[PDB]
């Protein structure tokens, strides 16, 4: 913030729900804690402009595991393939896929 | 069987509907010396039919000065609001086991505005343009007290769930912990269905009907048969929300008696108030809510929210 | 001023308009004729 | 980016036990307090790895010790124990309340033939702890090496050289 | 699914009630039936005329107060809450704000429906 | 307006402005925003006149549309980062969504046709309030978030921001909508650094605040909004339309005048990343500024202009309305180049 | 099949709100704006906001009711427009059609959208996540903890009503 | 008579959260092996899909974290019939 | 004095609802802090274990927390109980 | 991002399109601004319960409750300008020109 008057008279305003690994209620975590718990302690008293690149891997991980990008995409290729060589008729799925 | 439970949900308030439409002319001439419709029937039992079939082969007039679609709609909005809204009481065993059931009427109950405002504007006549209006600052000024009242009372239940609502009273009836607010709920609702002391929509000197007076036939029977389920579905709202009953689990329809034995007697008060007061006047009909009625509601929430906290009674949540 | 400013009246030293048409109107009613409520 | 470490189609094979939740919720409370130490120890497995594959061996042990707690219920009053859970069953909210009278007719035949205490009210419900061989789970996350700090300054404030310095300013 | 299907069947029920009501009965169709009505005359040339009003007040004050009502709508589950004591000082504060806007909406004028 | 009313107006814009400069959480700077302008909508309606009307629904519509494309650049930040905090940005089309969302609320880009027509609608009083107060919360934000704009925007803003602002100012006699150009083209100044460094882009706005407090006091102590208006009160305040001489040279940036020093510093920082092209074209369009402002001199101090007979009487009553921080508010003004050091105090 | 039903819940939402924007008369905007906003209670309460749905069901169907209330005082007139009256509304409308149909055209066939974003066109069910609650839900509970964490915001809400209430006052009063 | 009652209430609500603590554990052993049997069921299967492709590293984690994260339902709920991921995803908010 | 109690009679006959209001209102606040039973409600709802009492990892020295959930030693409820 | 968030993210590129592209109406272009916020509403709210954010849970009642406010004073402004005016059609709507 522009004039940070929650650290110097001491006291939390908003810090609260900022981000999603605070207290939450009664230890209701979040879908992510464990990758945002990974990014904000990897970058704490670095500089953003520096700690952007070291706490990239993390980062992405978090975009990952809040949008699921790369992962549904991965879901989307294989029912791709897996209709079309249906469609075309080679394998029928286990009972475990049918009941 | 789902759907044939659903059918024996909406069938049976039909029927009850329809003969709302006899016990209220017999009520209300008993009330005022009056023999009532005995002629159709035994003990005029049969009227209702004959009076439904003559509004179903009525001629259904198209208000030259209007825009059919919401002439159609209205009708639509009003009647099947009014029966999904009866989904989801606590009979013995609820229809529908919303966790949110009060809130799902309470917000439910709020679209009868919705059919309202397009039969007053569509219709297209001054009595119609006055009373849509008017009746819309009504249920939307009285909307709000029903919302706290609900909130205060439901703050001693434990939640939105509307089924334990019967385990809240159990022992004891819950008008005897809030009386006071009760008092004014019942009130509000007389206010929300647009009753004799507080319809001011029909006002049979300047508004005649004020909402359904280009209506004929069959879709102004639909707002009938919208504003006369109303009543029974809010008669049986404050029902359990007030006067509780006994429900042993083994045997469920001992709850279901006396359920509609306390929604009976609560209409039965409805067409006695309705056949007794004079009619309110707008000016004094927004003054008994924003002036008298939402101040009272506003404390007794107040107090009804300090109170569980004070007793350490906090209601269980789950 | 090139053309079109020349139809730019400059505002009053009030800075309120001229009150514009009168739009006063009490909606007269006619309150029946039938209006079965005055004994017919 | 790795690939897997899911355990074999046998190794996540254990008899799964098959009761109703009416028996379950019936059972509870004895079932909790005969058989806490397979819990315990399998969910502070199961919170410390935060790794379910680490504690298939605990699953497996919990499964067993509650198969054998219901082998004993079962060669000891199980027609109170059938009238429970039935009655319990019949509740759609699974109440307690509505079954007093044969929930003692449960509780004393485990009393006076398998020596069980029916727990009190929170008693099966404070936090506990249990002793297990199996080394810390130094790195549960699996966390890489932390960034290095900013690099740390110090020295006392000696007037700035030339003042200001900005354009024609001597101070 | 099954919440769904009440509320289709309700739905349809209703429409089949109207059409029935719509088509079932038989109409001349006379021209002289579209005049419009008012006790006896018709409304002349009104009946959508702007409505030169006065509760308009009312009707702004009653989304004003409903936001409110939304927010202390979550009180039946906030009473469930450790920190009991902040609840009750932060929900009467909501109350009290709510009875200042009332008052204040009182003695000027305001909820006294405008002549 | 019931004096306290207008006090409780007064301080719920305050406190708007307040919660944008002081919180972190993201909605609380959109709840701030907001604050501040569900709380100057009225302030703006004081005078209750049709133009007051106008005015007033234009800055509601603008910034009303500005705020939810706030939200806007809010939810996608939230989407692809899942953090309020306010910080650098992770979605690009995030941050320029909020970028062109405060312009709105700046009036820099071609979202700048509103100030000059809300500022013509209002009271003078309305416009110092609209044209001092309301710029802190935007200019806050946008210094925080100053770790990812794209600098072609934000330059290319600035630049229209600065050029229709003099441009315009050219054919406008009422002294608020040349006061609302001239802003304009000091948004644009300060809109400019704002990339490179905020320490300059705060001097700015602390110069320009001073500058137009200085001013608008100026205007209602003489009472004038016509240029015309203003020439005829040469005569009754010469010490006032002085004052207003000196001002108007503080206005372009004259040296030694204050108006020089936040153009000297922020060419010297644009000149320092190799920006050279960038701040020679403001140098040169500070002139448009520079015109009506010499425009309006002479019609002030410099030249007399005819009188009226009436106004004499005027000579028999005396201003009563003190209208305190005038004295200091000019001087600040005016003098303090030789104080330029001073400015590593905000840094 | 209603498996797409989560698919169409927002579907209709889209056509529901381009009529809304189609700058028809305002009752059918805000027809519009009624049948997007009871079929997005559906999209929020099919995702488990059951009480955010509800919640904004009426709050909303209240919102929309007041700004009728000044359609049929501030905004009728003699003769009031019909949703077929104008014959830009309809170009508007076929424009509302048929962007986001050949966009879902083309999300059914390529799944890589170039819209603005990155979206893949696999339905949304995927997106859900497999665990528990308990005994208590939990958007309730997160509602609720507006009393205990919501510290600041209450505090700057139930102000800014008061503020609100007093401009309301103030902008209406008529001198 | 309400505060009594209340009370009662309460004590009955601990007395069935303490029974949902006693069976917690069971529920969670059982979850994690059937979680695992659907992730090895659908990795063996999609094994066998991906053999043709030409590039598809089998099995592959899209996160470079070697930590095990909770699956997302999609890849538990995937080749499977439709009515089982109809049920998985939308049963408790469709039930009544 | 006599002012304030004849304001006081004036407004329970003028406006009753007012002072019927305000009075209950008035109780609504400073009860709750006079009552000596708010901090047994704070008990009732720390008492209630939504989630489940993680144990923890046994090494020696921490005669306080209870070895078995059958234990003597540990938080009680008693008070509940009674309650 | 599925196809929800597409619905939902397009809804509000065309209330933008339709409120801000004005057509003659004052009242219905305010409609359509209410009408993005409950794009916004929805769209935050999808977020919020996809990844438990228990906390921002009351985020979307909060961005609601100022939101209603604006429209509790447009259509407020919008009698304003009416009573003098007439109507709401912004073409009239000239009168500060200059
Ligand atoms: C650098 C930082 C300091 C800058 C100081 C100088 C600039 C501030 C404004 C001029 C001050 C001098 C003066 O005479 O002021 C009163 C003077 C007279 O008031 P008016 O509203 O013009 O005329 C009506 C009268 O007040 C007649 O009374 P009324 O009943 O009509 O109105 C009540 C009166 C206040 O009545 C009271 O009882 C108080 O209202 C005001 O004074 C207007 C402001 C809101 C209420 C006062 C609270 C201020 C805090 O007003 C002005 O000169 C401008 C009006 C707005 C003043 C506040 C502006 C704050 C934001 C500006 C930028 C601040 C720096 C940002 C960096
Ligand atoms: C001297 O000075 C005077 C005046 O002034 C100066 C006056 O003013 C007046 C004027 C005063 C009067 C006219 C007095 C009227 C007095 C009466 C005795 C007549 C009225 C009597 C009553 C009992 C009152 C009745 C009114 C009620 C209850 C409410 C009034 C308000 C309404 C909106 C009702 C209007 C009428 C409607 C809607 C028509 C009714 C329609 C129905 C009943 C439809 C029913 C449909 C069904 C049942 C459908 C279901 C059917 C079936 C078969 C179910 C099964 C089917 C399935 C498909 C399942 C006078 C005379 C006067 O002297
Ligand atoms: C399909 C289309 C129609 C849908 C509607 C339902 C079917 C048609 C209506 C069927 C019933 C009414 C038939 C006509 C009756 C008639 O004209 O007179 C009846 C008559 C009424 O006689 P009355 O009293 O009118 O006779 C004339 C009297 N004076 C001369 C003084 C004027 O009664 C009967 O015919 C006897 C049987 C009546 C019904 C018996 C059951 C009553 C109790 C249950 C009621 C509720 C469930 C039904
Ligand atoms: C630098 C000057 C810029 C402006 C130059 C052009 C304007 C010159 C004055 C025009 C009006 C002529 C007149 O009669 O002025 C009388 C006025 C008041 O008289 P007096 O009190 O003597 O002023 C000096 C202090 N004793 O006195 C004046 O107006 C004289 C100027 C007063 C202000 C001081 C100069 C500007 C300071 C900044």
């Amino acid at each position: 913030p522009f004039f940070d008057v929650q650290k110097r008279l001491g006291l939390d305003l908003d810090r609260w729900m900022t981000i999603q690994s605070a207290e939450q209620p009664h230890k209701i975590p979040g879908r992510c804690h464990a990758f945002e718990k990974e990014w904000i302690e990897c970058a704490h008293g670095i500089g953003g402009i520096r700690a952007e690149k070291e706490c990239k891997i993390e980062f992405d991980d978090f975009v990952e595991c809040l949008l699921r990008q790369k992962t549904m995409k991965r879901l989307s290729a294989i029912k791709r393939q897996r209709d079309k060589l249906i469609k075309e008729g080679k394998y029928t799925p286990p009972p475990h896929h049918l009941g | 069987m789902f759907m044939i439970n659903i059918l024996s949900l909406i069938i049976p308030i039909l029927l009850a509907v329809a003969f709302l439409t006899l016990v209220e002319r017999k009520v209300l001439g008993y009330m005022q010396l009056r023999k009532g419709p005995n002629v159709v029937g035994p003990y005029g039992l049969l009227q209702p039919i004959a009076d439904a079939l003559k509004l179903v082969t009525k001629e259904p007039l198209r208000p030259g000065t209007s825009s059919i679609s919401m002439f159609i709609i209205a009708p639509i909005l009003g009647l099947s609001l009014a029966l999904t809204m009866w989904v989801p009481l606590p009979m013995p065993y609820p229809l529908i086991n919303m966790n949110l059931g009060v809130l799902f009427m309470l917000a439910m109950s709020s679209l009868a505005v919705y059919s309202i405002l397009w039969s007053g504007w569509a219709s297209n006549s001054k009595y119609a343009l006055i009373g849509a209006l008017r009746a819309v600052a009504q249920t939307i000024s009285y909307e709000v007290t029903l919302a706290i009242i609900l909130l205060s009372v439901l703050l001693m239940n434990g939640s939105y769930t509307l089924s334990t609502l019967i385990t809240t009273q159990e022992h004891i009836w819950m008008i005897f912990t809030s009386w006071p607010l009760a008092m004014m709920w019942f009130i509000s609702t007389l206010a929300e269905t647009n009753r004799a002391p507080f319809d001011l929509t029909e006002g049979e000197s300047e508004l005649v009907s004020g909402f359904n007076v280009e209506y004929a036939a069959g879709p102004f029977a639909m707002f009938f048969m919208a504003e006369y389920a109303n009543i029974i579905m809010m008669n049986a709202f404050t029902a359990i929300l007030f006067l509780g009953a006994s429900h042993d689990p083994h045997t469920p329809e001992l709850y279901t008696i006396n359920f509609v034995l306390k929604t009976l007697a609560l209409t039965i008060t409805f067409l006695w108030i309705r056949a007794s007061y004079p009619r309110f006047r707008y000016d004094q009909l927004m003054h008994l809510l924003w002036k008298s009625f939402l101040p009272l509601t506003l404390a007794l929430c107040m107090w009804h929210i300090s109170l569980p906290i004070m007793t350490a009674s906090i209601p269980p949540q789950s | 001023p090139t053309k079109e400013t020349a139809h730019w009246k400059p505002p009053p030293w009030n800075d309120v308009d001229p009150p514009k048409d009168t739009l006063v109107s009490n909606l007269t009613l006619n309150f029946g004729p039938q209006h079965p409520a005055a004994h017919g | 980016p790795g690939i897997v470490e899911l355990p074999t189609l046998e190794d996540l094979k254990v008899q799964e036990v098959k009761v109703s939740s009416s028996v379950l919720k019936a059972a509870a409370h004895h079932y909790g307090a005969q058989c806490d130490k397979p819990n315990k120890e399998f969910m502070l497995c199961r919170w410390e790895e935060k790794d379910p594959r680490r504690c298939l061996e605990e699953g497996k042990l919990v499964n067993q010790c509650a198969l054998d707690f219901f082998r004993q219920i079962k060669r000891h009053c199980a027609e109170p124990f059938t009238e429970y859970w039935t009655c319990i069953d019949y509740s759609g909210l699974q109440l307690f309340r509505h079954c007093r009278k044969q929930q003692a007719k449960f509780d004393e035949c485990v009393l006076d033939k398998l020596g069980w205490v029916r727990p009190d009210l929170g008693e099966l419900s404070k936090v506990t702890k249990v002793k297990t061989d199996r080394p810390l789970p130094e790195n549960p996350y699996h966390s890489r090496a932390r960034p290095e700090p900013n690099p740390e300054a110090e020295g006392d404030l000696k007037p700035a050289k030339h003042g200001s310095r900005l354009f024609f300013w001597t101070m | 699914m099954n919440i769904m299907l009440t509320l289709l069947t309700n739905v349809t029920l209703a429409s089949l009630l109207v059409l029935i009501a719509f088509w079932l009965p038989q109409l001349n169709a006379y021209s002289e039936k579209t005049s419009p009505y008012e006790c006896g005359f018709d409304p002349m040339g009104s009946a959508r005329l702007p409505f030169s009003m006065k509760f308009f007040l009312v009707a702004i004050t009653f989304l004003l107060f409903d936001l409110e009502i939304a927010l202390l709508l979550p009180l039946p589950w906030a009473s469930q809450t450790n920190n009991l004591k902040t609840m009750l000082t932060m929900a009467l504060f909501l109350l009290i704000l709510l009875a200042a806007s009332l008052a204040y909406e009182w003695t000027q004028k305001g909820l006294e429906w405008a002549e | 307006m019931n004096p306290i009313i207008y006090t409780t107006l007064i301080m719920t814009v305050m406190s708007g402005t307040m919660l944008v400069m002081i919180s972190s959480h993201w909605l609380l700077i959109w709840i701030g925003f907001e604050m501040n302008l569900l709380a100057m909508i009225p302030v703006l309606m004081k005078n209750f006149n049709p133009r007051a009307t106008e005015a007033a629904t234009k800055y509601f519509l603008t910034q009303a549309t500005a705020s939810m494309m706030l939200m806007m650049a809010i939810i996608i930040n939230l989407l692809y980062s899942g953090q309020w905090t306010i910080t650098k940005m992770f979605n690009p089309v995030a941050m320029t969504m909020m970028t062109m969302a405060l312009a709105m609320k700046l009036g820099l880009s071609p979202f700048h046709f509103w100030v000059p027509e809300v500022t013509q609608g209002i009271s003078l009083q309305a416009g110092l309030l609209l044209l001092t107060w309301q710029k802190l919360a935007p200019l806050s934000v946008l210094c925080q978030i100053s770790q990812s704009i794209n600098p072609n925007l934000m330059l290319t803003m600035a630049m229209l921001s600065i050029l229709i602002g003099g441009w315009g100012g050219l054919n406008q006699t009422q002294l608020r909508k040349i006061m609302a150009y001239s802003s304009i083209a000091h948004m644009g100044w300060m809109t400019a650094v704002l990339p490179y460094n905020t320490t300059m882009t705060i001097l700015n706005l602390l110069i320009y605040i001073t500058m137009t407090l200085a001013m608008f006091m100026l205007l209602i102590h003489s009472s004038a909004t016509t240029t015309l208006s203003l020439s005829h009160t040469w005569n009754k305040m010469p010490v006032i339309t002085s004052l207003m001489m000196v001002t108007l040279l503080s206005m372009g940036g004259l040296p030694p005048l204050s108006g020089f020093m936040p153009k000297w510093m922020i060419i010297q920082e644009m000149t320092k990343n190799e920006s050279i092209i960038m701040p020679t074209l403001m140098a040169m369009t500070a002139l448009l500024n520079l015109y009506f402002y010499m425009r309006l001199a002479y019609s002030s101090s410099l030249t007399m202009f005819p009188s009226t007979n009436n106004m004499k009487m005027k000579w028999q009553f005396e201003h009563t309305k003190q209208m305190k921080l005038l004295p200091t508010m000019i001087v600040l003004s005016t003098l303090v180049l030789p104080m330029t050091p001073a400015l590593s105090s905000l840094n | 099949m209603t498996m797409y039903i989560a698919f169409i819940l927002s579907t209709i939402f889209v056509i529901g709100f381009v009529g809304f924007s189609s700058k028809p008369s305002p009752i059918y905007g805000g027809l519009g704006l009624i049948v997007s906003g009871g079929v997005g209670c559906g999209i929020v309460l099919n995702f488990g906001g059951s009480f955010l749905g509800l919640m904004v069901f009426l709050i909303y169907l209240g919102g929309m009711l007041v700004v009728f209330g000044y359609t049929t005082a501030m905004a009728t007139e003699m003769y009031p427009e019909v949703w077929v009256s104008n014959k830009t509304v309809f170009g508007a409308f076929v424009s509302g059609l048929m962007m986001e149909f050949c966009m879902v055209y083309y999300a059914l066939k390529e799944e890589e959208v170039e819209i603005i974003f990155k979206f893949n066109g696999l339905g949304d069910w995927v997106i859900y996540d497999t665990g528990d609650s308990g005994f208590f839900s939990e958007e309730a509970m997160g509602i609720a903890a507006l009393y205990s964490y919501g510290t600041w915001l209450v505090i700057v809400t139930g102000w800014s009503l008061l503020i609100g209430v007093v401009v309301i006052m103030e902008i209406t009063r008529g001198n | 008579s309400m505060m009594k009652w209340n009370r009662e209430r309460r004590r009955l609500q601990i007395e069935d959260f303490e029974a949902r603590i006693a069976l917690m554990p069971l529920f969670q052993a059982e979850k994690d092996r059937r979680v695992l049997q659907m992730l090895r069921e659908n990795l063996e299967e999609e094994a066998i899909i991906m053999k043709d492709v030409p590039d598809w590293k089998v099995g592959e984690s899209v996160f470079h974290t070697t930590r095990w994260v909770t699956p997302m339902m999609g890849e538990l709920y995937g080749l499977r019939t439709n009515e089982e991921i109809l049920s998985a995803t939308y049963g408790f908010i469709w039930y009544t | 004095a006599g002012r304030i109690a004849s304001f006081l009679k004036n407004a329970w006959a003028k406006e009753p609802v007012l002072v019927a209001s305000f009075a209950i209102g008035g109780l609504a606040i400073i009860l709750p802090s006079l009552s000596p039973y708010t901090n047994y409600a704070i008990r009732i709802n720390r008492a209630t274990p939504y989630n489940y009492p993680v144990p923890l990892r046994d090494d020696g020295n921490m005669p306080d927390v209870p070895s078995h959930p059958q234990d003597p030693q540990g938080p009680s409820l008693e008070w509940l109980k009674n309650l | 991002m599925p196809l929800v968030y597409m619905n939902i993210i397009m809804a509000f590129a065309i209330a933008l399109a339709g409120l801000l592209m004005y057509r003659s109406h004052l009242m219905s272009s305010l409609l359509c601004l209410e009408g993005m916020m409950l794009s916004l509403f929805i769209m935050s709210t999808l977020i919020i319960l996809n990844t438990h954010f228990t906390l921002a849970n009351m985020m979307p009642i909060i961005l609601l409750v100022f939101a209603a406010c604006e429209a509790a004073l447009g259509l407020s402004l919008l009698v304003m300008v009416s009573n003098t005016y007439g109507t709401d059609y912004v073409q009239n709507l000239n009168l500060l020109q200059c």
